[PDB]
């Protein structure tokens, strides 16, 4: 970026610039991701598959689609990028086990194994005991776990109102 | 963090627990108000005492601690 | 000259602390 | 003998204890908001004996000595406020 003119540009410097987005997204530094995915020029941000990819996987992290991040493993436009992916991968687990906790009242393990992306039972059960579930005594992971006034803080901000209005 | 005067007022005490009744003092509500000119005159006493500059809300959140 | 300036500390500090709080219990008191 | 928060009786426990049917706890609770030992209603729907009084009953030594506690707790708590309130308002607190 520095020795603009001077220099003819590499043509390895796109897919380097997107491997180190992957890097930035892998260890969830999402302020600096976009700080420096804000340095790639426009076209190369739209066009560049190298570009495109990471900012895409950024893309439906935040939407939550996780199909199409887990579909990113198979994309990988340069196979680099696996190291970097893998970690994403068991870190979207981790989220993806969040949203269950707070969603679904109630859920099963047939396709509970596919909305967490897992491939055996035994790994299932492994990650279950993870954190903890109930394992399903119906089959079900029944993890459904879902006053006291503020009356300390709203009497701060009263008398806050009161001192405001009184050092007139 | 009180008034200076107790009022009671005598009063029989018939227990209900059967022993002899006795006479008690009861207490009253008391407390401390003024003629006009009484007040006029300890105004006066208290001119420079007795803080004014305080404000309503002030005043009240005085009272409420 | 300018340790005269230094003078000119004194003097700062002179307006500074012995003025404002005088002004600012003046007032009070001009209420009262 | 159950506290002031969970002070709800159902027909079942005071017939269980007083050896009567919950066909006559209802008399008979109404007998006792009537001779005044007790303050409440009656949630019959759902058989539930709401209670907020009873008439004041002697108390032994460790009752007492409990009573004490509870009164070191709000003790604390009015303490607490005081303070609260006097360091918010110190400026214009007078």
């Amino acid at each position: 970026f520095d020795y603009k003119e001077q220099l003819p540009e590499s043509a390895y410097m796109h897919q380097l610039l997107g491997l180190n987005l992957l890097f930035l997204l892998s260890q969830n530094r999402v302020a600096e991701f976009h700080t420096e995915l804000e340095r790639l020029p426009a076209k190369d941000i739209q066009t560049n598959v190298y570009i495109k990819h990471p900012v895409s996987l950024e893309q439906y992290l935040m939407e939550g689609s996780y199909n199409k991040v887990f579909l990113a493993k198979g994309n990988i436009p340069a196979e680099s990028y696996t190291f970097f992916i893998d970690i994403l991968l068991d870190t979207i687990r981790d989220e993806i086990a969040g949203c269950i906790e707070k969603a679904y009242e109630k859920i099963l393990f047939t396709e509970a194994t596919r909305i967490l992306f897992f491939n055996t039972p035994k790994k299932m059960t492994d990650y279950a005991k993870k954190r903890g579930w109930v394992l399903g005594p119906n089959n079900y992971y029944s993890f459904a776990s879902q006053t006291t006034i503020p009356s300390t803080e709203l009497a701060k901000q009263v008398i806050e109102y009161a001192r405001q209005l009184e050092m007139i | 963090l009180g008034l200076p005067t107790e009022a009671y007022i005598s009063v029989e005490e018939v227990h209900d627990d059967g022993t002899p009744t006795s006479k008690t003092f009861e207490h009253v509500t008391s407390e401390i108000g003024a003629e006009e000119a009484e007040e006029v005159g300890v105004e006066h006493l208290l001119r420079d005492i007795k803080d004014t500059t305080v404000g309503t809300l002030s005043q009240r959140i005085t009272n409420q601690v | 000259d300018l340790y005269s300036r230094y003078k000119k500390l004194q003097q700062e500090l002179e307006f500074l602390e012995v003025q404002e709080e005088y002004i600012k219990d003046e007032q009070k008191n001009l209420k009262k | 003998t159950r506290p002031a928060n969970h002070r709800q009786l159902t027909f079942e426990e005071i017939a269980k204890s007083a050896k009567i049917t919950v066909n006559e706890v209802e008399l008979l609770v109404m007998k006792a908001l009537s001779v005044g030992l007790v303050k409440g209603s009656i949630d019959e729907v759902d058989k539930r004996v709401h209670m907020t009084w009873v008439q004041p009953r002697v108390l032994d030594l460790q009752q007492i000595k409990g009573m004490k506690d509870r009164l070191e707790f709000w003790c604390t708590d009015v303490k607490s406020m005081e303070m609260l309130v006097e360091h918010q308002a110190h400026d214009i607190l007078t």
